[PDB]
């Protein structure tokens, strides 16, 4: 908000406040001009759930559990820029830089940890109509990069782009016309970019202001290593805030 | 005829089983919460991001270890210095991924091992003994208040600090080694000569006294049966077992005093092992070991090798491979 | 293919049992020899 | 909230009354004895065996 | 502590008792071992 | 001079001691039970309850 | 978690209490010398 | 299964100092 | 992957050398028991 920014940067150290998207105030319509470029685009979730397969009465369909988050406060985006284009139809936005991803880990019933990277990676939002509005609802596409880059090494010290490519404690694997052809998988590491599809939704505008803000929905795949395990699908929800400029 | 006057009688009672003392009231509290909390975060708990980087290091016996490799994992990176107890961590889930237990026996032994050594003070108060038993004691808590506590303080991060098990504390002697050159530190070099020297001169004080025995028992029994508990006779002739190093080496080099003797038996450990808790201490604040490499060289100018280049190349190898993923700009900082 | 926590139960259903019975045996030709007072007792 | 500077890590007013009613409740305890004596009593000693 | 108790026995097991309950143990290993293995 | 069959006789006449005995198979059957429970949750897997 | 954090500070000022009014309880005294 | 014999060699192993310290053979004078 | 022979070197490097030392210990209280000649020799 302004009331954040009137603090000093003592007085919120420790406290958790940086960790936490600005709440709007009012609510009015905002229209976006020509070279119209999106300033302040912050996304904090509130609440994590995982697809698993539930325990009902007698039935085993997918359904969402929910997650603790166990990475403390490291889960807001910040600072994301981009030009909103105005096409005839629909209003768009395609975001270009900030900090757009939040590396995180939440924790299953069972103590099974999932991270995943939460990003917004080359977003194309459209929404209905022109200007903002509370009504307003726009959402579309991102794409995950991997949850390690390349020159990751595991614990036995094999990467993509560095490292060994053999058990390197294990000397007799390599031995035959086979090799060690049956711990393939776990050789071969395979950097994996995935689909996720964001949904916001504009709810509570300042035009005096020019900022605006209101809940999302965002789902998307964990991580897998690289080819190690099946990834598994995550939605989450939250709230957002944005300087529309 | 008070409560708290029959309570100071109780709690500082030599009739007890086992002094507790004043010392005792914050000693056994810290100790064995220091104790419960380690047999089950060695025998159960989950992994803990150790490098801050989310790469979780399992070190406990349910997630596949043993006596050797598992091991109660420091806190994170991304802690570092900050004190993290229970309640500021907002699940017991969210405080045992990030390296929880660790500060909790870390912290309640410390204070109960400073404890430890202020109780063996207040007994010898209330036994008529002269009192430094504890000043001997300070050797060792100098070397646990060194790796637990300095060492993290002036490295920045607990996750520095020595993780508490068997291989992990060859992670952490290794990675000192290639960071800091302990080696050619004159303190680690003051009291490996206070422990070969410490077990020389336990091994030759008691080869002396044992060699020297009174004939008191017969044969067949055991050689141990010829002292009984509270006699006031000597159990050896200490005049022949001075005429013996008297002779071993020269006449001028024993110790004919018992008193003196028993003396040099406490002195050389415990100078050795507090020389050795500052070494640590301040190589804690990267003022580390010598450094003779490229020393040696010719008239031409080109480097001659020494010992201390070949002892690099060991150092070369542990400091661009100790934690791997961790690092990100060409200087270990940290 | 066999189970192999069965050599844990014979050989430990051998040897703990049979361990004990030795146990009752010696320490009874020690009282023998214990009251008995000559060259053993001690 | 960790590294608030907050004196003892009093974050709660009601953290307060648990730390005033140990001192105290160890503080009369003490009183009972060594509290109501003569303080206006000396010695030429290093140490005093006065009473209990 | 209290007193010595007057109820302080000893126990007894002959030489001949002995190789009863060794032969015991064994018969009973050699019987109930193969379902054991299975 | 008793059996091996009659070792546990001796409590016959003493009722301090036969309560510490009673006690005693009391703390085996207790611990019996928490670490038959330990060992069970080291096995059990909630994965599927259907 | 506020809760747990309020029976820390029982157990500590507890026996931190002890030790200090227990060396205020005439503690050189107590010697085998005398009394 | 196979750290199920750590565990009973750790708790084993503090069963044998729990008798040493309190069940010791009290050593007395005369 | 455990090698199972372990088991059995463990499981036995522990009893069979701990029912050992016991052994000795019991008869040695019997000896002492045995001479004292009071409700424990017969
Ligand atoms: C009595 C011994 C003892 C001691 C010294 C400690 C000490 C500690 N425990 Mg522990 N603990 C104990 C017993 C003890 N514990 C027991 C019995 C249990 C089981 C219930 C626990 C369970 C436990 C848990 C579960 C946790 C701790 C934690 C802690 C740490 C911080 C707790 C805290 O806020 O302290 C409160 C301390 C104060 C308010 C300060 C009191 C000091 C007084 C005021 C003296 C100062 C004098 C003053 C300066 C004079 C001024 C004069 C003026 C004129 C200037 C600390 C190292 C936490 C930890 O280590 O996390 C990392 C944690 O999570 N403890
Ligand atoms: C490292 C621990 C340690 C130990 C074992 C001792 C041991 C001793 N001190 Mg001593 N002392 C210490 C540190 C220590 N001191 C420190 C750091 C200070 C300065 C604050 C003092 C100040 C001091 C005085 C003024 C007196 C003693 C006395 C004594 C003797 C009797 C015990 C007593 O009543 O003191 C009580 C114990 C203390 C004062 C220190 C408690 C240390 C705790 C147990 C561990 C360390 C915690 C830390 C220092 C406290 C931080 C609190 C904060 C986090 C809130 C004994 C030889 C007395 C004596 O016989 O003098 C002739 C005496 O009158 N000490
Ligand atoms: C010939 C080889 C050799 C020798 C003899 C030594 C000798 C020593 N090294 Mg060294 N070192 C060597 C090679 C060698 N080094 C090499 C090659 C390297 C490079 C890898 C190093 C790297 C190195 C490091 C990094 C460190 C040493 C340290 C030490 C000292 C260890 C003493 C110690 O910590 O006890 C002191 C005792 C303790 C720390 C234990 C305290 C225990 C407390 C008091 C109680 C615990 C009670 C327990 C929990 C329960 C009790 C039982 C219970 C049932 C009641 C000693 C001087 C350490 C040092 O400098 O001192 C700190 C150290 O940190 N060395
Ligand atoms: C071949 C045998 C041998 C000898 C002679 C030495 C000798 C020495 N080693 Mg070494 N060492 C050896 C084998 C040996 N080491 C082995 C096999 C290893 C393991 C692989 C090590 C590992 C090791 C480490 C890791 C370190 C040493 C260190 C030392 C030095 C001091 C040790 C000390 O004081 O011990 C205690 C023993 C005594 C105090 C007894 C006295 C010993 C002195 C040297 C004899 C005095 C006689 C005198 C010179 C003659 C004049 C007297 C005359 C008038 C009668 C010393 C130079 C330390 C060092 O670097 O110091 C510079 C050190 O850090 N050594
Ligand atoms: C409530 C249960 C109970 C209790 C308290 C007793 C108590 C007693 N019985 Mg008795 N008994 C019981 C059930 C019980 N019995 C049952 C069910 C039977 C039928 C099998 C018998 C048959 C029986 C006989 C035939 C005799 C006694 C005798 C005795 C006395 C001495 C025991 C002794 O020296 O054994 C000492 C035993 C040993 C040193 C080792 C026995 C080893 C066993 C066989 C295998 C190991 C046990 C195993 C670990 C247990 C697993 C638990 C399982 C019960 C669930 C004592 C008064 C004796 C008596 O009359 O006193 C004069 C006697 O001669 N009992
Ligand atoms: C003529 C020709 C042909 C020409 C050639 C010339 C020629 C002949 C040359 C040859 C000469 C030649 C080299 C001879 C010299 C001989 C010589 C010395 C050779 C050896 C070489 C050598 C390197 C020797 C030096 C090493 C040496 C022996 C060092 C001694 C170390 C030393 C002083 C240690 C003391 C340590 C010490 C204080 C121990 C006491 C503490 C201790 C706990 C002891 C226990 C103890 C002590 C007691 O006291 C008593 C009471 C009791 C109870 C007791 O527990
Ligand atoms: C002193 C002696 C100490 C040794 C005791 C000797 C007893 C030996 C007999 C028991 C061991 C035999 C079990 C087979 C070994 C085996 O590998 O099993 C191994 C099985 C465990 O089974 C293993 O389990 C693992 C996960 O649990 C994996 O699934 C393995 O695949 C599976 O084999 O252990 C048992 O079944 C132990 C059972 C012991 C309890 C007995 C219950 C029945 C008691 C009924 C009492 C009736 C008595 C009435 C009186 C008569
Ligand atoms: C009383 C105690 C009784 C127990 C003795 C305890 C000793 C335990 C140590 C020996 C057992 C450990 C062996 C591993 C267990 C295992 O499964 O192995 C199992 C292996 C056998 O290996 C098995 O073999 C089978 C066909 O042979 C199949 O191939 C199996 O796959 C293979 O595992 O057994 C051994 O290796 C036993 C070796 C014992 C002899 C030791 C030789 C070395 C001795 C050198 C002496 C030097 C001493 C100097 C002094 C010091
Ligand atoms: C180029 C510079 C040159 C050097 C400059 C000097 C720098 C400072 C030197 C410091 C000297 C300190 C003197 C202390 C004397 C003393 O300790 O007396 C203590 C007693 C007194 O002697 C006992 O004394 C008694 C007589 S009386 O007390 O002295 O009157 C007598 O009864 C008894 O038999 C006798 O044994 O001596 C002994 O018991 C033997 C121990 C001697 C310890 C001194 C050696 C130095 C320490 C070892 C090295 C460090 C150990 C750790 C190494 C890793
Ligand atoms: C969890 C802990 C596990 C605990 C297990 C430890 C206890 C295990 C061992 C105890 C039982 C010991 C039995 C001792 C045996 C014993 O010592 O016998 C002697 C005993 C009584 O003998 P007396 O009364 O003469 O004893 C005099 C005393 O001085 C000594 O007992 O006899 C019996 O109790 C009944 C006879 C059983 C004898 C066995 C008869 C069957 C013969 C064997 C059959 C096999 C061959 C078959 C061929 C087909
Ligand atoms: O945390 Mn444990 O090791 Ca001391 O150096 Mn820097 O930080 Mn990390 O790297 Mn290298
Ligand atoms: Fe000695």
């Amino acid at each position: 908000k302004s009331q954040i920014n009137e603090l000093s940067y003592l007085q919120v150290k420790g406290t958790g406040l940086a960790n936490r998207c600005a709440e709007v105030v009012g609510e009015d319509s905002i229209k976006p001009k020509p070279g119209a470029k999106l300033v302040d685009m912050c996304i904090e979730p509130k609440a994590w759930a995982v697809e698993e397969e539930v325990g009902k009465a007698g039935k085993t369909e997918k359904k969402f559990v929910n997650s603790k988050v166990m990475t403390r406060q490291t889960y807001t985006l910040d600072a994301i820029e981009g030009p909103i284009t105005v096409d005839g139809g629909k209003i768009t936005f395609n975001e270009k830089e900030g900090i757009d991803y939040a590396a995180t880990t939440v924790q299953l019933p069972g103590g099974e940890r999932v991270p995943f990277l939460f990003t917004v990676k080359d977003l194309v939002a459209k929404g209905n109509g022109d200007t903002f509005k509370p009504g307003f609802q726009m959402g579309g596409d991102f794409n995950t990069p991997s949850y390690r880059t390349g020159l990751f090494l595991d614990p036995k010290g094999r990467g993509g782009t560095t490292g060994y490519d053999m058990a390197v404690a294990l000397p007799a694997l390599q031995l035959g016309e086979e090799g060690d052809a049956e711990l393939f998988g776990e050789n071969n590491k395979v950097f994996d970019i995935t689909q996720g599809r964001i949904e916001m939704e504009v709810n509570k505008v300042n035009a005096e202001d020019s900022e605006i803000g209101g809940v999302f929905v965002a789902t998307q795949l964990s991580d897998t290593d690289m080819g190690s395990k099946t990834p598994k699908k995550v939605l989450t929800k939250g709230i957002f805030y944005a300087k529309v400029d | 005829v008070s409560l708290w006057e029959r309570f100071c009688a109780w709690i500082t009672s030599t009739e007890n089983r086992l002094y507790i003392g004043w010392f005792g009231c914050l000693m056994f509290p810290t100790l064995l919460t220091a104790t419960s909390c380690f047999i089950i975060a060695f025998i159960a708990a989950p992994p803990v991001d150790i490098d801050g980087i989310r790469e979780p290091v399992a070190g406990s016996l349910l997630y596949g270890n043993n006596i050797i490799s598992g091991a109660v994992v420091p806190s994170s990176n991304a802690i570092g210095m900050h004190f993290y107890p229970i309640w500021e961590a907002a699940s017991i889930d969210e405080w045992l991924y990030n390296g929880g237990p660790y500060q909790l026996i870390v912290l309640h032994f410390l204070l109960g091992v400073s404890a430890y050594m202020g109780r063996e003070w207040e007994l010898s108060y209330r036994l008529g003994m002269r009192p430094w038993i504890f000043v001997a004691f300070s050797a060792p808590v100098a070397a646990a208040s060194a790796v637990f506590l300095v060492y993290p303080i002036g490295q920045g991060s607990f996750s520095d600090g020595m993780p508490l098990g068997i291989s992990g504390t060859f992670n952490f002697m290794l990675v000192f080694q290639a960071e800091h050159n302990i080696l050619m530190h004159p303190f680690h070099m003051a009291g490996v000569a206070g422990v070969f020297g410490g077990s020389l001169f336990s091994a030759m004080h008691g080869s002396l006294v044992t060699s020297s025995l009174i004939r008191e028992t017969t044969e067949n029994e055991s050689t141990n049966y010829g002292y009984k508990f509270g006699q006031e006779e000597e159990t050896y002739n200490i005049v022949a077992a001075h005429g013996y190093f008297g002779r071993l080496i020269f006449q001028y080099a024993s110790f004919n005093n018992s008193r003196a003797l028993h003396f040099f038996l406490a002195l050389w450990p415990v100078v050795g092992i507090w020389i050795t808790s500052m070494g640590i201490s301040t190589m804690a604040f990267n003022l580390n070991g010598f450094n003779f490499n490229q020393s040696v060289v010719d008239s031409q100018g080109r480097v001659i090798n020494t010992w201390a280049d070949i002892l690099n190349r060991a150092n070369l190898g542990i400091e661009v491979m100790h934690e791997r993923n961790a690092h990100n700009f060409p200087l270990d900082l940290a | 293919e066999v189970q192999f926590g069965a050599y844990l139960a014979v050989l430990l259903g051998t040897f703990l049992p049979a361990l004990f019975l030795v146990n009752l045996f010696i320490q009874t030709e020690a009282r023998k020899a214990g009251k008995a007072g000559g060259q053993d007792s001690d | 909230t960790e590294g608030t500077n907050e004196w003892f890590g009093v974050d709660d007013l009601r953290l307060l009354a648990v730390l005033f009613l140990g001192h105290w409740a160890i503080l009369s305890l003490w009183l009972g004895s060594y509290g109501d004596s003569n303080e206006d009593e000396d010695f030429f000693g290093e140490i005093d065996y006065s009473a209990r | 502590m209290t007193g010595p108790n007057p109820n302080k026995q000893a126990v007894e097991l002959n030489r001949t008792s002995l190789y009863w309950g060794l032969l015991l143990i064994f018969v009973l290993a050699v019987l109930f071992s193969s379902y054991f293995f299975n | 001079a008793l059996p091996w069959y009659r070792v546990h006789t001796v409590v016959l006449n003493d009722p301090g001691r036969l309560i510490a005995v009673h006690l005693m198979h009391t703390a085996l059957v207790a611990g019996w039970a928490g670490s038959m429970a330990l060992y069970e949750l080291a096995v059990f897997d909630p994965s599927d309850p259907v | 978690m506020l809760t747990l954090k309020i029976l820390v500070y029982t157990t500590v000022i507890f026996f931190v209490s002890l030790f200090i009014f227990g060396f205020l309880s005439s503690d050189p005294s107590r010697n085998p010398n005398r009394k | 299964m196979e750290a199920l014999v750590y565990t009973f060699l750790l708790i084993g192993t503090l069963m044998v100092i729990f008798f040493a310290v309190f069940f010791r053979e009290t050593p007395r004078i005369l």
